[PDB]
């Protein structure tokens, strides 16, 4: 556990800062994404239809 | 005929009746093509 | 006239017909066995295409057409009225288009260069064929021919491809295309590539080979190689004629429906066929 | 049998090549890839390096975004199986609005707004990546010979895509983001046009497009034939001209009374092949906007009978 | 090993930082998953 | 959260700063496109309705 | 942010201001889009009909 | 048993740490929607189901 | 030192007549805002 | 480690003055998603 | 040793390899018996 | 039966290993396949039909 | 016997190679052929038997 | 016949030997395992009543 | 034999640590298929 | 292709020939006692 | 010896290629007698 230090001695930390950063931006929106089409988790919907806004 | 010639004559006649074979064992021609496809390109693209 | 430096090339020899009889030049032109050939066999197409324009009571260019014979005559022989002067021009047509290619050989043969012009040439007139032997004889009638004709021969296409649907679905369609819209994108690649070499930015010096590889290699990440881009520019066109040939070739032979229900194979897999859900299920 | 120089018969490997540097910011250089002996049967067997600078870096963002944007709503479109995502690949479609939204983007994102937005992606890619070949060709001090080449096509793309849509007053006219989707999209294009084979641009378009065909057919078979005495180096052969150069021209002197040079070979090739696009996006913007049925127009304009 | 030509010590540095950001990450997650659970579990 | 900044020593300032602002501009379009797609949060369209306009 | 400019020493001047110029006139002529194709806010048409011309 | 430290050896950690990566993400994205798939394991509808949000 | 080439004396001047000119653009900017809102609000 | 090389007192001065940007955009943020919520919650 | 590691550093490479694959396992355990309680598979 | 090590005088490591691999995680689908396209051991289809859940 | 002349002459890894690659496509041939007989699909055998479907 | 292993290359006269002989075999079960008079399995399935 | 520059001892070593993996691999499907057998048995 | 190393390959070939055939016999007689053909 | 072989190791590999046949054709004939046993094909 409190060794993961030389994964960074072989890699390479630019490389896998960049692709780990665009591999979160993707994975977050692709939840957000997810979750607005689902109507039951779709917030701007739901509080279209709690305020009355349609 | 260079190596590779008989080896591409081979690799499609192969292809063939190996796509004939798990066509009909497959169930469908797309199986069988897929099969020899794949086979034939892994035999042609390996040298002697 | 000659240009500054062709006088060294001016030797005989090299011609598979004759040697001596029709070996000499008019104007710039080589005038060979075959370039009477072609010669004779372009006139004759020419002036019996005006003919037909007269028996057809147009002079509009774009209006003159030399329609083939009906389904009725079958691959028989037609009345020139009806349809023997596109019989006669396809006659002259071929001719002389492979006297052309024949000319080109010799062409060659005196210059001491490759056959492969007149082979690439060879491919577009078995296109051709295609369209106009091949095509109608596997299907019986010269009438599924197409007329020669500026804009009728393009209503020729457009019936051929509504009688099997939309043809966009021919697969075989579908890679001619990809060959013919990638080989436009590589020579406009190449053209581009040669003239940025050969033209500087401004009043610098001229580049070289391996500046246009490292542009390239800045650009995709990669570069084929000046021997490589011709290599792929003369397969990319010959490989979309012979993928064009081949999706006429089977078209209405082999394939008679609309070519869209030939896309259903896939979607109808046992193991997805049934599934609920998506556009197909 | 006598050898047509189509494919290599012995490869050769050496240092690996890191290019040149006129301006190049070697920063953004990449290092050289592996090499592939397949691919270097036919050409250059090396890969990489890859410069990647500002204008190519939002590129690259802007273009993961609009295609990953396009698979996202292929997956919505699959009920997230990805048995039917692999079926249904092909007929997928991110479609653009229906035509009473006209122009406005108060679309429902399920209906044509996620269209809207993978567009403005793949339009700041698009441009981020021409300005790219832009500056690419600036560093090494070459022309900018591509970047017009690109811009050609950039505008039929504009027009099929954004100019003719805005024209016509609604998105639903632009081309949906499928494979069959904008295949029919072009079948009913020519079909509500009436017979887009009397446009004279669209006939332009393919007297270029079979010139395109025709001219690399001949440059490549021409090349090949004088590849015996270097033909292949035809920057050499314009700078100080041999014998490879000399008979290339004189071949097609004596065939066709008139030929190139090497150096003006390509001036051809890049016009034949830019010409395409050029009338194609013309003759698209036309259609509709000026004239809705060019059989018709055909008739008017000789072209056709009466 | 030492492919990419970091030592020991800088290893060591950069893995406490890149792991006090995951943490910062993680913490921050947690929260926001905690918050939008309260406003609509889906359990 | 007092060691980052020898970041700046592991990446090019330049390229940073251009991927940061290309990303926070593509994201700031996307939501308020987003925003704009949605009957409920489209202010034109809303000030529109309140203010019965076309 | 009383030394923001030193950013000057880190990106070259000519690359930021011709990326903000075509930045600028890019945002602007979307803006204008934008109200333009909404019927609330396409002044010609508010022209139009409140002068009576249509 | 527990002898195959020899494995890398034979395989480089350079390109096992990427495939071991990728084929993780890839099996758990396919995995998840799988169960995405199947109505009876739809976290989300089965979540909207019990607390009857549609 | 840096990457531009250029001092610190010269990075000021050309930060303060671009700060001059952003100013002067975003003052402009900020009145129409105000004329258009004042002739038809969005909000 | 150093492939800038950056001397420590200019990576610190450049972090200062890019968390001093960074919490000002941040700052403008905030004012604007609360004046947001306050004007059309979602909440 | 077909990239230049020795007997030490190849059986440090695999300990930590192999206490990380049990800590990916662990967490995997606990979330499918947690998933297996929410809704049993069988 | 011994004389079995051998194999791996005559065939490379690297390259039996990456093959085994491939074939290995390919079969395993496949036969995963297999045992859900029949409505007889789709696991999820039984468990749903005995818990209630379609 | 006499057979290892055949060694002698063909390059053992492509021989190897093949060989497992006919195998598998023989393997997967023989168990393909038996599933698509209803008699000898072993899952519908134990379907039917234990009154599954 | 002698002269065969000398005029014809033997790594390809083994190859083509091999691979026309498999597809021969798998052409002929194939026929059979068609036919309903000499499909094993389904012979056995009528037989024994297991179909 | 060859073919590769491997010796006989790391050829024989390389065999029983991949025939250890090999068995440990045949052990857990032996357990797996017994799981599945009795859980629901396809014989 | 020495004749010597040709007519040694033609031994081997002929005795592996001779085996395979025997067994196809073997296969031959014992499909026809599970049913005739002719 | 055309391929790099000489006598001894061909024979060596004839020998255990032949080994790792039979013990296939061992595990072959047990596999088809239990298919047997289960129900027989003939
Ligand atoms: C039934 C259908 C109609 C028809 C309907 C149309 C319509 C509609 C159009 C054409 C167009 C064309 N038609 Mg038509 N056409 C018909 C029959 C034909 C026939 C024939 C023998 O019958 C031929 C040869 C053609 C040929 C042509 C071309 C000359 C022209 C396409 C140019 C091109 O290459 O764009 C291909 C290139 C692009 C579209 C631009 C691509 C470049 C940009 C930059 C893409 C960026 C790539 C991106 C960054 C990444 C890519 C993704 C990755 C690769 C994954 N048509 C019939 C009559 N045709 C097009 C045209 O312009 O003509 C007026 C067009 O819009
Ligand atoms: C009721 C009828 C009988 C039956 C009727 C017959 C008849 C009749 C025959 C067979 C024969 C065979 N049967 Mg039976 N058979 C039945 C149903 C089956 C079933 C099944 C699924 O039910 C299977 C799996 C088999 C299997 C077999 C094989 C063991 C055998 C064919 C060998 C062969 O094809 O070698 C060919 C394959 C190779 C030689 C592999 C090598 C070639 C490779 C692929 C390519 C060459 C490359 C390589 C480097 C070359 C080196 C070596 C070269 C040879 C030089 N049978 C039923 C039970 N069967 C045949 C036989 O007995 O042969 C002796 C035969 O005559
Ligand atoms: C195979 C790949 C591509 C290709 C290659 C290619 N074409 C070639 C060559 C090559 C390598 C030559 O060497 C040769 C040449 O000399 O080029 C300048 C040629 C050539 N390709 C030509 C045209 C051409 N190529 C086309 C296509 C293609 N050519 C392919 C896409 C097309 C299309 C798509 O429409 C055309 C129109 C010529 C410029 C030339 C051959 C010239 C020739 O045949 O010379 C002898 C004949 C004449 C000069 C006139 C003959 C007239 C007829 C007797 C009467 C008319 C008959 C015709 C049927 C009328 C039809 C009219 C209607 C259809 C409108
Ligand atoms: C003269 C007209 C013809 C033409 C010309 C033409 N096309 C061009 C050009 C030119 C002159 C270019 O300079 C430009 C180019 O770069 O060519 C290589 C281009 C180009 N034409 C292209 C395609 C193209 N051209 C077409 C057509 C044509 N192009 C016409 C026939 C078509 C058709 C027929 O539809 C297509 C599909 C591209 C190859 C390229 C423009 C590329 C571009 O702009 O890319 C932007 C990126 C995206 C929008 C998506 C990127 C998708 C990636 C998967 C993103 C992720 C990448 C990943 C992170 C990489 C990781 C790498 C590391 C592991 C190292
Ligand atoms: C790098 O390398 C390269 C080059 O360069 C180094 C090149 O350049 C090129 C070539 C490329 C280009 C030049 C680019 C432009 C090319 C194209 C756009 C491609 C398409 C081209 C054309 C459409 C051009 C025209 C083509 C044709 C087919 C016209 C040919 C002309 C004739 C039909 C005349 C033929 C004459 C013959 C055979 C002689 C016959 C003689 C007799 C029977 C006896 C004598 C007769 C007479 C006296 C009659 C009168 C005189 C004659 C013969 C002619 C004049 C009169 C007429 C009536 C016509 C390439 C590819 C290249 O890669
Ligand atoms: C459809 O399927 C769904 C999406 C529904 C379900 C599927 C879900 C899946 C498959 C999810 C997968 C999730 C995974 C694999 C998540 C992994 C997350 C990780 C590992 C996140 C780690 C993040 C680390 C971060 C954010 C660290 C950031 C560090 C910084 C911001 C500090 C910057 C670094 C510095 C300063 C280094 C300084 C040191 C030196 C030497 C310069
Ligand atoms: C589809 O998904 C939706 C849209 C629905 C929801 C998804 C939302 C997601 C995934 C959102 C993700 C948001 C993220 C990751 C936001 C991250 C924002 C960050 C990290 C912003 C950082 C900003 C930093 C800024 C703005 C810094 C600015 C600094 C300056 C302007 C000053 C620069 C000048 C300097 C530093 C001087 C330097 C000079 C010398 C000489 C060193
Ligand atoms: C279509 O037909 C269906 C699907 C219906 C049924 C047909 C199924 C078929 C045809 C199935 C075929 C199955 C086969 C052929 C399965 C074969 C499986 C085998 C033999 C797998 C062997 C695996 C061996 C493994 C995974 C070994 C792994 C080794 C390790 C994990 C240890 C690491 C190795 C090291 C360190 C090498 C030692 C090197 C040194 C220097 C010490
Ligand atoms: C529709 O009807 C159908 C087609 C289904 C019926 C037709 C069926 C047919 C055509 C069946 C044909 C069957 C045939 C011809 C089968 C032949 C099978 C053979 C030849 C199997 C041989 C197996 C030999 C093996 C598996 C040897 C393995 C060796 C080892 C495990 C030891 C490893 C050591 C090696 C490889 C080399 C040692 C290294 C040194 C240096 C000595
Ligand atoms: C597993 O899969 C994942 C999810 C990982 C990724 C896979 C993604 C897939 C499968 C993507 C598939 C993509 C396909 C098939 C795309 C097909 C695209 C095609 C055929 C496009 C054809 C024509 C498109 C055109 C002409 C688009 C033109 C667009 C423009 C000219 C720009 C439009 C700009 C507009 C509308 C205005 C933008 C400005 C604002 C303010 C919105
Ligand atoms: C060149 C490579 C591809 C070769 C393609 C050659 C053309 C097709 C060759 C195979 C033709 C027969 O192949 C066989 O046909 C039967 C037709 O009922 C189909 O089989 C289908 O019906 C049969 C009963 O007839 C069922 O037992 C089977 O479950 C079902 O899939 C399949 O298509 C295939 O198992
Ligand atoms: C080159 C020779 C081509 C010969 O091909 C043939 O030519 C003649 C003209 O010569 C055409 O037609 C002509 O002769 C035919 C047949 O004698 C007559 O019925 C008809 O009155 C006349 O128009 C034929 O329909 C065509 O088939
Ligand atoms: C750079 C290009 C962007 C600038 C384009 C300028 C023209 C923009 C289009 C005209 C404005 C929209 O025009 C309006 O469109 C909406 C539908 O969207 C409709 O409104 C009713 C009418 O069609 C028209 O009143």
């Amino acid at each position: 556990m409190s060794k993961f230090y030389k994964i960074w001695m072989i890699f390479d930390p630019r490389r896998v800062f960049v692709a780990q950063g665009v591999f979160l931006f993707l994975l977050a929106v692709m939840i957000h994404l997810i979750l607005l089409s689902t109507p039951s988790y779709n917030w701007l919907e739901i509080s279209a239809a709690k305020y009355n806004r349609v | 005929v260079s190596e590779f010639a008989f080896r591409l004559m081979m690799a499609a006649v192969i292809f063939v009746g190996v796509g004939i074979m798990f066509a009909f064992a497959g169930g469908h021609w797309f199986v069988g093509l897929v099969v020899g496809g794949l086979v034939a390109a892994f035999f042609a693209a390996t040298p002697n | 006239a000659l240009l500054s430096f062709e006088r060294k090339y001016r030797v005989p020899g090299g011609t598979l017909v004759g040697g001596n009889l029709f070996d000499f030049w008019v104007g710039p032109f080589y005038v060979g066995f075959f370039g009477v050939a072609t010669f004779f066999f372009a006139a004759l197409g020419i002036i019996l295409i005006a003919w037909s324009a007269v028996l057809q009571g147009t002079w509009n260019p774009q209006l003159i057409s030399v329609y083939p014979p009906a389904l009725e005559y079958g691959l028989g022989g037609a009345p020139l009225a009806k349809g023997g002067l596109w019989q006669i021009i396809t006659i002259c047509a071929t001719g002389a288009f492979v006297s052309w290619a024949l000319r080109e050989v010799e062409i060659c043969r005196k210059l001491g260069i490759g056959y492969h012009i007149p082979f690439a040439f060879a491919f577009a007139i078995l296109a051709y064929l295609t369209l106009v032997l091949f095509r109608p004889v596997m299907m019986g009638a010269w009438g599924y021919a197409f007329p020669y004709g500026i804009w009728t021969h393009l209503d020729w296409v457009s019936n051929t491809g509504y009688t099997y649907g939309n043809f966009h679905y021919n697969p075989a369609h579908m890679i001619a295309i990809t060959f013919f819209f990638t080989n436009a994108l590589a020579l406009a690649l190449h053209g581009a590539l040669v003239l940025s070499a050969a033209n500087p930015e401004k009043g610098k010096e001229m580049r070289t080979p391996d500046h246009e590889d490292t542009f390239f290699r800045d650009l995709v990440g990669y570069s084929i190689g000046t021997l490589g881009i011709h290599r792929l520019g003369l397969l990319l066109s010959l490989s979309a004629v012979f993928f064009s040939a081949l999706c006429m070739i089977i078209t209405g032979t082999i394939w008679f429906d609309q070519w869209v229900d030939w896309w259903q194979w896939w979607v109808k897999l046992p193991w997805w066929a049934n599934i609920p859900g998506g556009i197909n299920g | 049998a006598e050898y047509q120089n189509i494919f290599t018969q012995v490869q050769v490997r050496g240092p690996a090549d890191l290019g040149m540097t006129e301006d190049v910011n070697l920063a953004n250089r990449s290092g050289v890839g592996p090499f592939s002996t397949l691919l270097g049967w036919f050409g250059n067997a090396q890969l990489g390096p890859i410069y990647l600078g500002s204008l190519g870096v939002l590129s690259l963002f802007s273009g993961l975004m609009w295609f990953f944007t396009i698979g996202i709503w292929f997956w919505y479109q699959a009920g997230w199986n990805p048995a039917v995502f692999l079926r249904d690949l092909f007929f997928f479609s991110l479609e653009p609005p229906a035509p009473e939204y006209g122009l406005s983007f108060a679309a429902p994102l399920k209906e044509g707004g996620l269209w809207l937005i993978a567009s403005f992606f793949m339009f700041v890619a698009v441009w981020s990546w021409w300005g790219r070949t832009y500056l690419r060709a600036q560093a090494l001090g070459m022309g900018k010979h591509t970047a017009w080449a690109f811009l050609s096509a950039i505008w039929l793309w504009m027009v099929l895509g954004f100019i003719r849509p805005i024209l016509m007053g609604s998105w639903s006219e632009a081309v949906p983001y499928g494979i069959f989707s904008h295949l029919d999209w072009t079948n009913n294009f020519s079909l509500v046009h009436g017979n887009l084979f009397y446009n004279p641009f669209h006939g332009l378009s393919i007297a270029f497009l079979y010139g395109s065909a025709l001219l690399f057919a001949m440059h490549g078979a021409t090349i090949l034939a004088v590849s015996r005495f270097g033909g292949e180096r035809e920057l050499e052969q314009i700078a100080d001209r041999g014998t490879a150069a000399e008979r290339a021209a004189l071949f097609w002197r004596w065939t066709m009374g008139f030929n190139a040079t090497m150096e003006g070979i390509h001036r051809w090739a890049i016009w034949m092949a830019v010409l395409v696009t050029l009338t194609g996006g013309i003759g698209i913007l036309l259609s509709g906007t000026v004239v809705d049925n060019w059989y018709v127009w055909g008739q008017n304009h000789g072209m056709a009978p009466l | 090993l030492g492919y990419t030509g970091l030592t020991d010590e800088q290893a060591q540095e950069l893995h406490s930082v890149y792991m006090s950001g995951l943490w910062l990450f993680s913490a921050v997650a947690i929260v926001a998953h905690l918050a939008v659970y309260i406003w609509r579990p889906w359990f």
